[PDB]
RNA sequence: ACCUCGGAGCAGAACCCAACCUCCGAGCAGUACAUGCUAAGACUUCACCAGUCAAAGCGAACCUCAAUUGAUCCAAUAACUUGACCAACGGAACAAGUUACCCUAGGGAUAACAGCGCAAUCCUAUUCUAGAGUCCAUAUCAACAAUAGGGUUUACG
RNA sequence: CCGAGCCUGGUGAUAGCUGGUUGUCCAAGAUAGAAUCUUAGUUCAACUUUAAAUUUGCCCACAGAACCAAAUCCCCUUGUAAAUUUAACUGUUAGUCCAAAGAGGAACAGCUCUUUGGACACUAGGAAAAAACCUUGUAGAGAGAGUAAAAAAUUUAACA
RNA sequence: ACCCCUAUACCUUCUGCAUAAUGAAUUAACUAGAAAUAACUUUGCAAGGAGAGCCAAAGCUAAGACCCCCGAAACCAGACGA
């Protein structure tokens, strides 16, 4: 059913973060906080890391 | 854990506890919480904050642990900028 | 067949008039077997904390839910035109006063 | 606690045409509750012809004289079987 | 072991037979309105409060009202905001008095000027200090005015047909406690006013301590049947003018009552250092405001589940130490 | 048959408390993506390991849920991170039968015989008067039941 | 003495298993639980011993410890004297009956399983003999004294 | 001297043994706690100690004081035997 994704940050490069996902569904875009950048970024997944 | 050792006729050391934990020179032990890089997804902050600190042995683990290795590893070390070298010896004990 | 777990150890820790610190844990319940009163907070568990050095006391005070919450409305909508629920309250009651003016210097 | 005298002092649990033939059933309801009796339930039951209920429960004989009275000081009325006249009402009883 | 309750308990007459008679409160104001009853009224179990805590005037005014409501047919309110200015003189002229108790039980005037016995202030005092040409900075009971704007003494005026007219701060500033000084000390006036009247101690401006923080002066004024003597010239010296109101009040106003009051809020100010260094002779106290230290246990030797923090809240202080080497 | 975790009773009022005792369930979902950093002070499943709560501060706005999980070393990863119904669930990196052809160390801490306790079952005697005995409860049988006693049985311990 | 010979050597093989552990005298001294290829063992905890440092320790009195019995916790006074911490350890971690509250089983067991409290595994007197019921504990000598627990009771069917 | 009264050998193993649980005919001689880290103790010296190296935020050097015996079936190497 669901999904783990690792989530790429564009700007704040270098740090990606974990999170779960439908697996029938969009590859998932987000904002959220770098603390290297200290804003909110756009993150976008790339590879599945794991399938539950 | 090799009381006499065969060639020298010294104690030996167990190298895992080596490995794991760090003596201050006080005689605390310090070792890194255990499942702290593991399954990280599903734990909650909090939880994997309490997972990403070093923790002080109790004093049977300190115990043993000083049994477990030689006076080497208890001597003083002077090291240049170690992170630690604050913590090995003790401020302002009482009993 | 079944399970047996453990005794979960909750409870009271500090009872009334024993000098509690700010963060000591007072009680922990599942359910409220006890609420929050004065300088008392509530973690995730329900679990009863002091917010502020002082003495821990007990008090049975009248219980107002919040509009928000709707079982509670409706419970307290069902009830008779001169009932009220009460409910049981730990406080804590500071002691030390969180300010002291002193004379740093004479300019 | 159970052994002091403010025992059970948290305890509640022991506590606890259409258009106007809707009109008059709204009025009859109104009455009702004015009067301090139990409305249970309405209906909006099926030229054209409009039906509405208005259920009611327990009543002594000369209060519910006095109330049907009122009732009946349009379209019409059913319920002993009480009928009478001026799109369809019919206040069911269970005295 | 089933104790009996001690008085009656809560919810015993209400339950009754039947449930499905009575009226239940539908809505929550009416519960809400109950509960705030309820926790006014005393009760027997500690409890919150143990631990912590004619007929012409009326007819006149019933016909002002239909006139008013005659005027309006209504349709403007179907949006009239109201005279402002005229409300608060009414409210002056009739239930301010009443008002002010309230506001000086708050402020703990009674209890420390008076050493307790409340009484209301009748006659409307209404002080103003001037600031430039215009406007009058006015001393409305309550208000925070800065010692600058204080640096010279007040206007005042009341509308009554003899008074004394006093300020005292209530704080007792700089030696021990109970105990006030006074900023002047007007007497023997004829009316309106203060020329006329005689002055035994004249005006200093306000003048609190830096981080103090906030003092509460307060006017004082009584009615005069009898003309009195009171008690010391142009003076600075802080020895003479500690004096407490209870005891002046007690030993001397006997053919005296207070009348009106006003209580005013002072703080830290650039003239603050002026009045210290200028007429008073010497160095102002500086006041930081100091909390107690932070707690921690006893230090424990093997301190076990807690971090390598632990060793940081036991220490004096941060600077690497070098035993003998 | 069960072996890990949770809720309710036993365990009625601070915790704690067993059994191949009685009963429910879990090994997930859903919402977020500041489920950001850190940090006083506590609790803790009777050890340890694991768990829990958390004021202030700095960053920002203007979590729900009872259980819903698994160590170390190793792997896989540029790194962050991710790896078992390791379900015998504190996990040996990977292991099956059979032995009247058997052996050794032990054990009355655990059976078969025997004893012993108990007496469910069993055997007997009273009480009771339903009913059979052409009628008639007691010549003779005897239901429902009750009160005692025995230690033939098969069990249980 | 063939399910795989015999001899020597490795070999003082290895045993969580059994048996055995030798001068005197004194003192303190008993079985909450954990995990565990683990319940014939172990390692933590608990209890126990010693040497320290210390300030409180036990008894506790009003207040107080939800809703859906017995009692306990907390606890100032008070009677007392110790308890907490630090430094070293070993050993117990296969228990029994009695009273009480329960559970399984037969409302069986000298049956099985929890909890509270006794006792025993440590002398004596009693209850016939007796582990666990009752009286009783700090020691030695006396050809002195007062006591404690402490010895089962019954006997019975007329009737007009 | 017996006769009277009191008196359930010992060790081990046990929840519990006079037990009808083990062992022991008796004498003789032989026959079983051995190891340092870390503690404590008393000396020595002491911001140093130690007969190099090692340790040292009162240490260091010194001694003293703790840690059994008997027993398989077995496995393997090399000889010797029809
Ligand atoms: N899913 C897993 N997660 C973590 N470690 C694993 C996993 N599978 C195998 N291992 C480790 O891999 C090692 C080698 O085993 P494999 O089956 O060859 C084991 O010692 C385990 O510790
Ligand atoms: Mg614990
Ligand atoms: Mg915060
Ligand atoms: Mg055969
Ligand atoms: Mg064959
Ligand atoms: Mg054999
Ligand atoms: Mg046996
Ligand atoms: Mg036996
Ligand atoms: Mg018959
Ligand atoms: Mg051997
Ligand atoms: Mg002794
Ligand atoms: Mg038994
Ligand atoms: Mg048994
Ligand atoms: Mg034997
Ligand atoms: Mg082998
Ligand atoms: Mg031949």
């Amino acid at each position: 059913k669901n999904i783990l994704v690792r989530m790429v940050s564009e700007a704040g490069t270098g740090f990606c973060f974990n999170t779960k996902r439908n697996r029938l569904r969009e590859k998932l875009t987000l904002l959220h906080y770098d603390p290297v950048v200290k804003q909110r970024v756009l993150f976008v997944e790339k590879k599945k890391i794991r399938s539950l | 854990l090799t009381y006499f050792s065969a060639r020298k006729g010294k104690r030996k050391t167990v190298k895992a506890v080596i490995d794991r934990f760090l003596r201050l020179h006080c005689g605390l032990w310090v070792r890194r919480k255990a499942g702290y890089k593991k399954k990280l997804w599903k734990k909650t902050p909090a939880r994997k904050k309490r997972l990403r600190e070093f923790v002080f042995c109790n004093k049977t683990q300190s115990k043993l642990l000083d049994k477990m290795t030689t006076s080497f590893w208890k001597r003083r070390n002077w090291y240049v900028d170690d992170p630690y070298q604050k913590y090995h010896d003790r401020t302002n004990l009482k009993v | 067949l079944g399970g047996k777990s453990s005794g979960r150890r909750q409870g009271i820790k500090k009872m009334e008039g024993h000098y509690v610190h700010a963060g000591n844990i007072i009680a922990t319940q599942r359910h409220f077997r006890w609420h929050p009163g004065a300088h008392v907070g509530v973690g995730k568990n329900k679990c009863l904390y002091a917010l502020e050095e002082g003495i821990v006391r007990y008090t049975k005070e009248v219980y107002v839910p919040h509009p928000r919450n709707t079982e509670a409305v409706d419970l307290i909508t069902r009830l008779p035109k001169g009932a009220v629920l009460y409910k049981t309250f730990v406080h804590v009651v500071p002691a030390k006063p969180e300010g002291t003016f002193k004379l740093v210097a004479m300019l | 606690y159970k052994t002091k005298p403010t025992h059970g002092i948290g305890k509640y649990k022991h506590l606890i045409d259409m258009t106007l033939a809707e009109s008059y059933a709204q009025y009859v309801h109104n009455l009702c509750n004015s009067l301090s009796i139990k409305v249970e339930e309405s209906y909006a039951m099926p030229l054209t012809t409009h039906e509405r209920v208005v259920q009611i429960s327990g009543l002594s004989a000369t209060f519910a004289e006095i109330f049907l009275e009122i009732i009946q000081s349009g379209v019409r009325l059913s319920v002993x079987x009480x009928x009478x006249x001026x799109x369809x009402x019919x206040x069911x009883x269970x005295x | 072991r089933r104790t009996p309750p001690l008085g009656p308990m809560p919810n015993s007459d209400i339950d009754l037979s039947n449930l499905e008679r009575l009226e239940k409160y539908r809505s929550f104001d009416r519960y809400r309105r109950r509960a705030e009853q309820e926790a006014q009224a005393p009760h027997w179990w500690r409890t919150y409060r143990e631990y912590f805590g004619r007929t012409q005037q009326l007819l006149e005014r019933k016909q002002a009202i239909q006139e008013l409501r005659a005027n309006v047919e209504e349709r403007a309110a179907r949006t009239a905001s109201v005279p402002l200015d005229a409300v608060r003189a009414e409210w002056e002229r009739t239930c301010g008095p009443y008002h002010k108790q309230r506001l000086a039980e708050y402020y703990g005037l009674y209890r420390d000027l008076f050493h307790g016995a409340t009484f209301v202030p009748r006659v409307p005092l209404h002080v103003a200090y001037a600031v430039g040409e215009d406007d009058l900075m006015p001393v409305y009971c309550g208000n925070e005015v800065t010692p600058t704007e204080a640096a010279q003494a007040p206007e005042v005026t009341y509308e009554a047909e003899l008074w004394t007219l006093l300020l005292t701060s209530l704080d007792g500033h700089l030696l021990e406690p109970d105990a006030e000084y006074l900023h002047w000390l007007l007497t023997n006036i004829p009316g309106n006013r203060v020329a006329e009247g005689q002055v035994t101690c004249p005006y200093l401006p306000p003048f609190p301590a830096r981080g103090s923080g906030i003092h509460r002066l307060a006017f004082l004024l009584f009615k005069q049947d009898q003309p009195i003597d009171f008690s010391p010239s142009p003076c600075y010296q802080l020895a003479q003018r500690t004096f407490r109101t209870f005891d002046f009040y007690k030993k001397h106003q006997e053919t005296m009552t207070p009348a009106g009051l006003s209580f005013f809020q002072c703080r830290w100010d650039d003239s603050v250092t002026y009045i210290f260094h200028q007429l008073l002779d010497m160095r102002e106290p500086v006041f930081e405001f100091v909390r107690p230290p932070p707690y921690h246990p006893k230090q424990k030797r093997f301190p076990h589940r807690q971090p390598l923090r632990y060793l940081d809240r036991y220490r004096d202080s941060h600077e690497p130490t070098y035993g003998i080497y």
